[PDB]
């Protein structure tokens, strides 16, 4: 949910909720919803019916991410380069001197 | 029952069996 | 339906007295024009008393009912006042003014059936896409 | 029920007076008709009450009781004055006006209602999905 | 069709009396006119009143019906008082005021068919290119 | 109780004289419609002088009281100005004017109770979940 | 107290004449619903002047000291106008319109009360959580 | 809690709370949210009823 | 009417993560794309996966 696109109409309460103008009025909005974008266009009637947009942000998602899996990492007792399975995390360094603490737990 | 969760999560298991094979 | 008819018309005699006098047929005719408007499904129960209340406020929207040698002018305009010399004088004014300009809220049967709808099913339409 | 409307037509005339001229069936039908709006749970003990309430703010909504004999005009109109010659004259207007367009507070008896239902439950509505 | 246009004049004289006076050709003229605006796949089974309601409200716009005989002044003016010495005085005015400046809110008969198009298919466009 | 409905009326018959006259049985069924509204805990002391100006208050709201002979019609509406010929003349009018759509605020009985609310437990309503 | 009334009644006869033909008791009466709002740690040893100011201030914020032969309709409206034929006229007004929808803002009674609570402690609540 | 979405509508405190409207309601609502999100609309009745994030 | 995109590519390449971290292989191997560390000699970077395949 980044993006939600809201269509007012003047008279909309005066409806069955069940019969064919619902059907028809769903349906019209499935295309055009399906058929918009970038370069298309809709026509909306004036005085009777509007068309908004409204936005969101996704800020620091991935930080809060891996704050979560480093408490993870640092409940489990257990390096994070075996957990997280992932290196680059730290500059490249020899080889064993970042497995120096998984091999004193493993000794 | 920790048999479910050993079985359906995979971290997990990895956390369980990493040190054993490695020994 | 036929009984509804004569349901309908009865329950509308109740409330108003005075519409007894009214020829049948009319009252029919109005009763089927509003029954064009009203749902079933959502007042079930109550569906004889929402028709009666909508067949009222149709029938007393801006002055429909009338007449039948009511002249046809009086359609596009009412008289504010009228005196016979020395003998007597009137005046006239409208019932009511609403602020928004929204059918329904004219009468106050309109009112009482708008409350009716919102009590039993609401004033909403929310709708997604097939 | 039965007594219920016994009761209820008594409070009615309890509070106002002069409504014992009127006849009992028409009294029935407006106190059937406001059974509608009024739900007994939130009220509990004092659902007669608010029920006679009810009643009475149906009754004097814009005029609706009115007679047996008044004329059909008269739904949509009023008379401002009215003077006969040289013997009297008079004028009318409206009791009271209400700045917001909402029903409820265009009668006392709806403000009382309305106050009963706030102390009693409350005027508000806070859902989320099923 | 044919068989429509009478079906169509014997609905608006139903819903309004004083309208049998006026002849026939008239009325036809009136509903080919009325013809037309009005669709028929939305309306269905609801044309003939559908007709008939838009008929009405063209009729009664702002004066239009008027009369064989009515002069050719009154239709860009209206009289709003006239009195003949010490016999009698009469005042006249406007039957309501429409705040916004729409056509189809303008009479009663335009607020039914709004509704009505409202209730079958809507008030909308929604379009996209081809 | 019983004791405490003799202290009200007496109370009301002290505070507004005239009041006297009126039956005692519509001064107590106005007491008992009042005790619904009013509470107790908060008051403490002062719970009689509560309930008489609140009983005052519903009284005098809108016009309610009015007598066992008013006509029904004077429920929906007042007279202006009221004259006979060329014996006398008399014209009428509101008490007050209040800017605020609030109750409580139309009548000097209703402020009075409104700052004695606010001095013994204040107009407020600070909550948190459970 | 006793000495209390007595000296709050004698300093509103000093202060406002043609107050001392009223009856005794009724002044009491007042004196004592006064006593319900007006604090007395704050205003010490001014306490007796600023209960009758209050006194005052409540006995004519829209009239409530009326009389014993006043009729119950005077309560909610007042005449504005009166003329008997060709003897005499005329006509009557507010005293004075206040902007604010405050009340003790209505009198100069309830200006001089404001004023010396103002003076002697203010108006003012600055509070902190326990 | 980072988005909240409010559905206001003219008249809602006029149920039982207990009745099948509230159910009917309350249903419609969940369905809504349920189907909502990017690439989807939503239907709204103007003059009665507005939707805010 | 105007939009933004902001920060897609981060939110894609946290998931392409857990999808490593989950898988029990190395970054490298999955993602099939180096660079994403500084130039190491060679074997250094795959020392893990060598360990885990013996």
């Amino acid at each position: 949910r980044k993006q939600q696109a809201v269509w007012k109409v003047k008279g909309l309460a005066e409806m069955c909720d069940d019969d064919d103008a619902q059907y028809a009025a769903r349906l019209r909005l499935a295309q055009v919803d399906d058929n918009s974008g970038v370069g298309r266009a809709i026509g909306i009637d004036a005085e009777t019916e509007e068309y908004d947009v409204l936005n969101s942000d996704i800020s620091g998602v991935p930080e809060f991410l891996s704050s979560k899996m480093d408490r993870i990492v640092s409940l489990s007792g257990i390096h994070e380069i075996i957990i997280k399975n992932k290196n680059v995390g730290g500059v490249s360094a020899s080889q064993n001197t970042a497995l120096e603490t998984f091999y004193k737990l493993v000794d | 029952h920790v048999g479910s969760f050993y079985n359906d999560n995979a971290t997990a298991k990895r956390i369980v069996d990493v040190i054993p094979e490695e020994m | 339906n036929q009984e509804t008819l004569i349901a309908v018309v009865e329950q509308m005699r109740k409330l108003v007295p005075a519409l007894r006098k009214v020829p049948d047929e009319t009252l029919y005719a109005w009763v089927e024009m509003a029954e064009l408007f009203v749902c079933q499904k959502t007042f079930k129960d109550a569906y004889v008393k929402a028709l009666a209340l909508y067949a009222l406020h149709l029938a007393f929207l801006d002055g429909a009912l009338k007449g039948e040698d009511e002249d046809l002018e009086s359609y596009s305009r009412r008289v504010t006042s009228f005196s016979l010399s020395g003998e007597f004088s009137q005046t006239f004014g409208e019932v009511t003014k609403n602020q928004s300009g929204d059918m329904m809220l004219s009468t106050p049967w309109g009112k009482m059936f708008e409350q009716l709808k919102a009590r039993r099913r609401g004033r909403f339409a929310l709708m997604t896409g097939l």
